[PDB]
């Protein structure tokens, strides 16, 4: 039909810190977009 | 590399001794070349700037045309230059050390023997 | 900041490398580092994110270290030649030294991970000033030391580097640091060939300076330091997608772009010197990171990534343009090539 | 036209001249220097 | 002479020590400084057994600029111990 | 303006005085905040804002006629109403695109405050539009995480502004709004569950007003201390314009705020942020379809003051 | 689900435009893309390239050899010397190793 | 020309390109006539064996 | 050689200044006309190799292509006006920019006297082609299909970079004139059987070998028409040509080093001539045959025989437009059925009388039928590869036998059996699908009454 443009799904896996994520590397979350971590009340 | 040279300038673009050599000719085809990579320069930042690509700016395209080939007859010019002095000190070397480069004489082929490996 | 005071940095970050390259009295060159070293850091946390401070601090303690290395050798120098410079005669340990001490400035090979992590916290645009204003600095040093350094080192470093760079890269998604990690590995050639022929180091780091540069402002345009972000780049501005693949490749070695010469060249130079075993696996795993520049390149311009509505809104209004800069930098270092012979 | 008029309603009377002036200046000193380069080393060498 | 060789050991135990972190980013800061004092008196004693004067006043320059260095080392290590409350290294893992 | 112009004199510093404030006036569906607005910045000749719509951003970009629906983010608050909780998504996608509306018309409302020194009424904000999502999301009307996407995506653009100067606000009982619905009548607005406007104060009672009593001045007023805007207009007149982030605004630190509302695509570039919730999407075929099409309507092929087609004129030289 | 289009079908370009070439959607310029190609693609390549192609003279001088040969046949067998000696490069030229 | 002058590009090119190659030629101009196969003595009114 | 190439460039200019309804007719009469310019090149009265100048020269083995490069583009500008006529208007003029470079870049490939000025331009032609299946490509794996062909040519690649600037340093110019008329012997030792294999194994991985011919049907697959008769008729020859002016150096290597190529290939033609046998996919299949007639090819430029040359210069010009011709007529099937299955589409014949006809004279072009260049280049490919060893005849006998079926079984189920039912109905031909089709025949009928023309440099 159209050339297969990319779905979500194709997109989900360049998300996350990581492409190949390891074993404990994968538990690691993106960085946030801010630039700013939520961190805390400190 | 060719920094230490005698006489060399310390800080100048191109040694006078750069007039001895003949002037790159304006239509020379790098120069050319540096014009129609310039021209593209210039088409390239309309279109990025979301302006009538060929149509608009016809005063920058002339800046860019004209910047990027003043820049090449001055910057061949020299690099001309560069070259040249290595002929210059190439050659020379090869005579004040002749024994190092010595002209050597090769034989015809019919004393030659060269390998011949049948393809057969 | 006080404009006042972003002249006081902005020019010690200058005067920075300029008293390096300028002076010979290695001392001088010295405190030309501190200075460079002094100057970043305030820069370096201007947003003064947490993540910021982390870098700085990193960035700190790497370069001061690195800093009291090199004051070192200058040190015994002094000693085993009055000299405050390196000569023939110099220890072969001394220079080794500031071989080491210079790689981790320049975070060359087992001192790459530093740059990954400053260049992740840092903002796109310290980012360049970090990744390349701040590497001519050091290079001079080297460069001027070039006949007396050690070729086995040397090429190690290089080697090394090119390795860790790539690997790096290819997992690597945040853009900011898949350049860190391309500077890593360019920086690695460029040491590769100091010991044999120094020019071509100064032109292999031009030419990165005139690839990265470029990169940069493009990632910043809009600020992108997600792929999936620079990916939506089609919808944002789509004339820099035609650019942004070439300048991706050309980083990398193909053959019809700029960025073919610094490594051809290279390698020429090299096979003249016979090291055909060294410079053979350096081009091998250099192919490794046109394999992250094109995966990139799929997502950003080769296929259409999914966007955002909201995005419709950014359309609408006008894009603040990218300088021309871009467009002077994106094209003479896309396409020179046919003028190589005068470039070397 | 446009509610938020352009801010580049016409061109900047002055980025024209001195861009328009200024490739001018370059061509009449690169043409100078050229014809001046070719008797210089024309004459520098025998002829 | 040996004099010299227990300096440069000392630059190399203070080099041991930046590079070993404990926990505690002050008491590096106070490691680095170690280095600065073992390279300020080898300068000074080589320059005075030289009777190089023309010399002596980099002993000094090496000092005027640490002491900056130092000055930026410390107003990093507060800017850490008021964002994490402890100046430990540990919590310096963001950037991962 | 950059800092050429702020170091040469253009200090914010210079152009502000007394009734120079970004003052937000809040209530429900129908609060008559609209009058109040108006007659408030009758007052002070604040420049009044209008509540930001759908095609508030076309309006505010180039020629200023509406935009097409699918043009516009293809956002119905119409539909909205008739189906609730619908397949498609449309009332998320019309919240979405409300809080990038609102950060536009924030941003140009600190770009007149900071520059003319005039102040602001902008109606709802920013910083008042959550109680929609709040109540929705105690609705049917949107699921966990839509809140979290709005969420990241407030606090990501959010905070980079000065807060409301002061936040006159109406309250009106939910009977009170619903009786003043029926009073315009559209089939649409009608049909708003009560529950759902119960939801919408609750979050400005609860939520928003205590929020911002910290922050910024907060004048509740009673329906009856509404419509009377000389008696409002009096009060914020009489308020003390100290407790607040805005205190520590130097010019020196005016200026980077004006260059970002000066520069409309940072306002909202983490409003595009690569966060791919269904809804958000807009898909790249579809998404590629709209651009060619929004891209090539005429004095948009082109950026302002080159496009021929509306009449530009020296392009050639430009 | 996200947005996208619903699947475009392909048009029958033949039910308007009976008589289309299958070059562009509207008549005159479908018309003008064969008027030009059959004449371009077939009546001055095939044709004039063939007839230019065929007259190449002597081509990798293969019609020059077949009279050089017989005038060597013709020469070399009325002479009495070897149609073809067996040895080309003479021995005399050859110097030999020892 | 109402907007054909595209049409001239192509064309011209090959007349560039014709010219650019005489120029190559008017270069390679070395053993003109002192290719020993073909070294001939100019014959009369003729001061060029190939041009 | 600069008018069929500077006339080329300005093509982009073309394709680009000209208005988008006349773009297409611009762009495709212009180049045919840039084809008869190259007709000029085959006017070889005498044996001396032409060098136009320095950089640029066309022998015997250059001349044929050179001409077939510029004779495709106006082709593909016209196999391709049909998909990539749903598009935007500058992705019109920029596939066909794309189209426009290839062959400025492939007649300078084949019409270069400097080997790294091949190396430059030869690894060149991969962006072009990477753009025109990436971006362009139908199917959801042309990014992985993209991927391999960049990976496969670039390993190999980089290791003849390293040789040509090593011969450099060890002779002092890679100009292939004096390379040929100088001595370079090498010296069998351990390292240059390491040189030649870096040689000849870039230009093998582009002529896909049986060991690295996965490339090949995956690219091809994906790859829109017109980047598939790029790949089958110029991109896969640039490797042979490499092959032809490389194996001049290397000389005495090539005696004992080509064994494991030969018997690669030969074993190689039997398995990939067999698997078209049971292919669904038919671009699959022509794929496949690409492969096997292409591994006769580095059969015969390996065994170094005057006949084996000139049988691969007729068989690759011949191959390269019978492989166009399937791979168009494929597209024609896959556009109005809208699937590459084979099982599909049965019967066509019955409803599409000419293409059929184009079909059948393909297949017997693609079988080697005898008054056809095609089967020539077999028969002396044969001659020489028995003159190699008389076995030879066993494994080049089993793939003539295998050509035979897979060839006629195109036919059979593409082409005749009961119709079927009720596909989407298939519209009738368009007067472009078939003329792309003539045009690719009828010089395949022209070029087999003179066969001299395209015999190789040997002969
Ligand atoms: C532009 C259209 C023409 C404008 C003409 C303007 C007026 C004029 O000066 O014409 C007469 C003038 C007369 O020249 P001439 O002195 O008779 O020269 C005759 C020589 O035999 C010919 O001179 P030459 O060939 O010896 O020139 C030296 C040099 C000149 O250098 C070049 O021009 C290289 C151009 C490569 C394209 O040539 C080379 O560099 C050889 C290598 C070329 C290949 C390099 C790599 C090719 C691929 C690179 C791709 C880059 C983009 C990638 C994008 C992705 O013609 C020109 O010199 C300019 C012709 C156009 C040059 C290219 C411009 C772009
Ligand atoms: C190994 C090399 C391989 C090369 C090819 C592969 C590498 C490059 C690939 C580039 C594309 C990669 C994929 C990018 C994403 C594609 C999809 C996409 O998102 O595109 C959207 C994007 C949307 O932009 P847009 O708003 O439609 O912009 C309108 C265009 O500017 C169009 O504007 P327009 O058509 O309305 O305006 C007409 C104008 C269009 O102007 C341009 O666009 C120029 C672009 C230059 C790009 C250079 C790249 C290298 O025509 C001209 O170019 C100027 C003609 C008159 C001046 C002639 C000067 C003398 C020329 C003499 C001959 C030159 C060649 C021979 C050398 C001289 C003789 C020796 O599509 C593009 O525009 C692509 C622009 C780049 C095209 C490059 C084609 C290069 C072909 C070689
Ligand atoms: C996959 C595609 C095919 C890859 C082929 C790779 C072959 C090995 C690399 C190139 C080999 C080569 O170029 O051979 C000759 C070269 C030089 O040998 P030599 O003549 O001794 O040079 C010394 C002169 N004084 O000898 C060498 O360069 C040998 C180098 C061997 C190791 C190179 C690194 C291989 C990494 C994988
Ligand atoms: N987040 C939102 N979701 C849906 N509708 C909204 C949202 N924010 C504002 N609106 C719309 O704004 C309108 C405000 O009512 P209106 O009577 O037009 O003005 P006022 O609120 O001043 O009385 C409501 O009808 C409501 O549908």
């Amino acid at each position: 039909a159209r050339q297969w443009q990319p779905d979500i799904e194709w997109a989900e896996q360049f998300s996350g810190a990581v492409m190949y994520p390891s074993k404990e590397t994968a538990h690691w979350k993106p960085p946030p977009w801010n630039d700013v971590d939520i961190l805390k009340e400190k | 590399m060719m920094n230490g040279r005698p006489g060399h300038e310390p800080l100048k673009f191109l040694p006078d001794e750069a007039r001895s050599l003949p002037p790159p000719k304006l239509n020379d085809p790098r120069l050319v070349y540096m014009g129609l990579l310039g021209y593209c320069t210039g088409l390239m930042d309309n279109m990025l700037r979301m302006r009538p690509v060929m149509r608009a700016g016809l005063h920058r395209q002339l800046l860019f045309v004209t910047s990027f080939v003043f820049a090449g007859y001055f910057y061949l010019k020299r690099q001309n230059y560069l070259y040249a002095v290595k002929d210059h000190d190439m050659f020379g070397y090869i005579k004040l050390h002749p024994e190092d480069f010595p002209e050597k004489e090769k034989k015809t082929y019919a004393e030659i023997l060269e390998p011949f490996h049948p393809v057969r | 900041m006080n404009p006042i005071t972003l002249a006081i940095i902005y020019f010690t970050i200058f005067l920075g490398p300029v008293i390096t390259m300028s002076s010979t009295n290695l001392m001088l060159m010295w405190v030309g580092l501190e200075f460079s070293l002094l100057a970043i850091i305030p820069m370096l946390i201007n947003k003064k994110n947490p993540r910021s401070t982390e870098a700085a601090t990193k960035y700190f303690v790497t370069q001061a270290t690195a800093s009291m290395i090199i004051l070192l050798a200058i040190v015994l120098n002094y000693k085993q030649l009055g000299t405050w410079m390196f000569q023939q005669q110099t220890n072969g340990l001394i220079l080794n030294m500031t071989l080491m001490a210079l790689s981790m400035k320049l975070g060359l090979a087992p001192f790459h991970f530093w740059l990954p992590e400053v260049t992740q916290g840092i903002p796109l645009h310290m980012g360049l000033i970090l990744l390349t204003w701040q590497k001519i600095a050091p290079l001079s040093i080297l460069i001027q030391i070039y006949p007396l350094l050690n070729s086995t080192i040397i090429l190690m470093l290089a080697i090394t580097s090119i390795f860790m760079g790539a690997w790096g890269g290819l997992n690597q998604t945040q853009m900011r640091k898949i350049m860190a990690y391309s500077s890593i590995a360019h920086m690695g050639w460029m040491l590769a060939i100091l010991p044999y022929n120094p020019s071509l180091t100064l032109l292999n780091l031009m030419i990165y300076i005139i690839l990265t540069a470029p990169m940069f402002m493009a990632l910043m345009l809009n600020n992108s330091m997600t792929i999936n972000s620079i990916s939506l780049l089609w919808n944002k501005t789509p004339a820099m997608l035609t650019m942004i693949s070439l300048m991706l490749l050309s980083l990398g070695g193909l053959p019809p772009l700029t960025g073919f010469l610094p490594k051809w060249i290279i390698i020429t130079e090299l096979m003249k010197n016979n090291c055909l075993i060294m410079a053979t696996l350096m081009a091998m795993m250099a192919l490794l990171n046109l394999f992250f520049y094109t995966r990139l390149i799929y997502s950003t311009s080769l296929t259409m990534f999914p966007t955002n509505n909201n995005s419709k809104m950014m359309t609408h209004q006008t894009k603040t343009k990218p300088n021309l800069m871009f467009s002077t930098l994106a094209i003479m270092s896309t396409m020179t090539l046919p003028l190589a012979p005068q470039l070397i | 036209f446009y509610v938020r008029e352009p801010v580049n309603a016409k061109p900047n009377w002055l980025a024209v001249g001195l861009s328009v002036g200024a490739s001018v200046f370059m061509w009449i000193y690169l043409i100078q220097t050229h014809n001046e380069d070719v008797l210089e080393y024309k004459r520098r060498n025998g002829l | 002479p040996s004099t010299f060789f227990n300096l440069t050991m000392a630059f190399s135990l203070s080099l041991l020590g930046t590079l070993m972190f404990r926990s505690h980013l002050m008491s590096t800061l106070l490691c680095l400084e170690g280095m600065v004092l073992s390279l300020f008196i080898m300068t000074s004693v080589t320059s005075l057994n030289s009777n190089s004067m023309s010399s002596m006043p980099i002993p000094i320059t090496i000092l005027v600029f640490a002491a900056c260095e130092a000055a930026v080392g410390l107003a990093l290590l507060v800017k850490v111990s008021n964002t994490y409350g402890t100046d430990y290294v540990q919590n310096l893992n963001l950037l991962q | 303006y950059g800092l050429l112009a702020a170091i040469l004199g253009d200090k914010t510093t210079k152009k502000l005085h007394e009734y120079s404030r970004v003052i937000t006036v809040d209530g429900n569906i129908c609060s008559g905040k609209n009058k109040l607005a108006k007659e408030i910045a009758q007052q002070l000749g604040m420049k009044h804002y209008p509540e930001a719509g759908i095609q508030y951003s076309s309006t505010t970009t180039g020629d200023g006629r509406p935009l097409d629906i699918e043009f516009s983010g293809s956002c119905s608050l119409e539909k909205f109403y008739d189906d609730p909780k619908s397949n498609d998504g449309n009332s998320y996608r019309l919240q979405s695109w409300l809080y990038a509306s609102r950060l536009l018309q924030y941003a140009d409302a600190l770009e007149h405050l900071l520059s003319t020194g005039q102040g602001v009424v902008l109606e709802r904000s920013i910083y008042s539009d959550f109680v929609f999502l709040e109540a929705m999301y105690n609705q049917g009307y949107i699921r966990k995480q839509c809140v979290d996407h709005y969420n990241e995506i407030k606090r990501l653009t959010l905070p980079e502004y000065l807060p409301p100067h002061a936040v006159i606000y109406i309250d009106v009982p939910v009977p009170e709004v619903q009786s003043r619905i029926q009073k315009k009548g559209d089939p649409h607005e009608m049909k708003v569950t009560s529950a759902y406007l119960q939801d919408i104060e609750n979050a400005y009672k609860k939520t928003f007003l205590p929020k911002m009593s910290e922050m910024c001045e907060v004048l509740v007023y009673d329906s009856w201390e509404a419509e009377d805007p000389t008696k409002v207009v009096e009060d914020i007149e009489y308020l003390k314009y100290n407790k607040g982030p805005w205190l520590k605004q130097d010019d020196w630190t005016f200026h980077y705020l004006r260059m970002l509302v000066q520069d409309k695509t940072e306002v909202l570039n983490y409003t595009t942020i690569p966060v791919y919730l269904p809804e958000i999407t807009i898909g790249a075929h579809q998404g590629s379809r709209i651009y060619n099409s929004f891209r090539e309507l005429p004095g948009r092929k082109y950026a302002p003051g080159y496009n021929a087609e509306v009449g530009d004129k020296w392009i050639w030289l430009k | 689900q996200w947005q996208e289009d619903p699947e475009p079908e392909d048009e029958n370009v033949y039910a308007k435009n009976p008589d289309f070439h299958g070059y562009d959607s509207d008549p005159v310029v479908d018309v003008w893309n064969m008027r030009a190609v059959f004449f371009f693609g077939f009546s001055i390549v095939l044709v004039f390239g063939t007839t230019f192609v065929a007259y190449v003279p002597d081509y990798r001088m293969q019609e020059w050899a077949r009279r050089e040969a017989e005038r060597l046949v013709k020469y070399r067998e009325v002479n009495g010397l070897p149609i073809m000696e067996s040895n080309y490069f003479d021995p005399s030229k050859i110097q030999l190793p020892e | 020309l109402r907007e054909h002058w595209v049409h001239i590009l192509v064309p011209a090119g090959f007349v560039f390109g014709c010219y650019l190659d005489r120029k190559d030629d008017e270069k390679l101009t070395a053993f003109r006539n002192k290719s020993m196969l073909f070294q001939r003595e100019l014959r009369p009114n003729e001061e060029v064996t190939w041009k | 050689m600069l008018k069929i190439i500077l006339p080329s460039l300005m093509l982009l200019p073309l394709t680009w200044l000209s208005s988008p309804k006349k773009t297409w007719t611009n762009v495709t009469s212009y180049s045919f006309l840039i084809s008869l310019t190259s007709l000029t090149l085959l006017w070889q009265t005498d044996e001396n190799y032409k060098n136009f100048s320095n950089m640029f020269s066309s022998d015997p083995l250059s001349t044929p292509l050179i001409i077939l490069t510029a004779w495709l583009l106006p082709l593909m500008l016209m196999a391709s006006q049909n998909h990539l006529k749903k598009d935007n208007n500058v992705l019109q003029k920029l596939y066909i920019s794309m189209l426009i470079s290839l062959q400025i870049l492939l007649i300078m490939t084949f019409s270069a006297t400097e080997l790294i000025m091949f190396y430059i331009l030869f690894e060149a032609t991969l962006i072009p082609t990477l753009i025109i299946i990436t971006r362009w490509g139908n199917q959801t794996e042309r990014l992985n299909a993209g991927i391999y062909f960049l990976f496969y040519t670039l390993i190999g690649s980089i290791p003849l970079l390293i040789a040509l600037i090593l011969i450099q340093n060890h002779v002092g110019t890679l100009n292939l004139m004096i390379l040929s008329f100088t001595t370079h012997t090498l010296d069998a030792s351990w390292s240059n059987n390491l040189l030649w294999l870096a040689c000849m194994m870039a230009f093998l991985i582009k002529m896909p070998l049986y060991g690295v011919h996965l490339w090949l049907p995956k690219a091809h697959v994906e790859a829109p028409i017109a980047g598939s008769m790029i790949l089958a008729a110029i991109l896969l020859k640039l490797g042979s040509y490499g092959m032809i002016r490389i194996s001049i150096i290397l000389d005495p290597l090539t005696k004992y080093m080509a064994y494991p190529f030969i018997l690669l290939s030969l074993w190689g033609m039997i398995m990939t001539s067999s698997i078209c046998l049971r292919q669904t996919d038919l671009k699959s299949l022509i794929a496949y045959s690409s492969v096997s007639h292409m591994a006769l090819v580095i059969a015969s430029i390996m065994i170094q025989t005057p006949w084996s040359f000139m049988g691969a210069t007729m068989l690759m010009i011949a191959h390269g437009l019978t492989s166009s011709l399937l791979f168009c007529l494929a597209n024609s099937n896959y556009e109005r059925i809208h699937s590459r299955t084979m099982i599909m589409a049965r019967g066509l014949q019955m409803v599409f009388p000419l293409m059929a006809t184009w079909w059948l004279m393909a297949s017997l072009a693609n079988l080697a039928l005898p008054p056809s260049i095609n089967l020539m280049g077999e028969l002396f490919i044969t001659m020489s590869l028995f003159s190699w060893s008389n076995f030879t005849i066993i494994l080049m006998g089993i793939n003539i036998i295998i050509t035979g079926m897979y060839s006629m079984y195109m036919i059979i189920t593409t082409q005749r059996g009961k119709l079927t039912n009720h596909m989407i109905n298939l519209q009738p031909s368009h007067t472009r699908e078939l003329t792309l089709m003539a045009l690719h025949m009828i010089p395949l009928i022209l070029l087999t009454t003179s066969p001299k023309l395209i015999t190789g440099l040997t002969m």
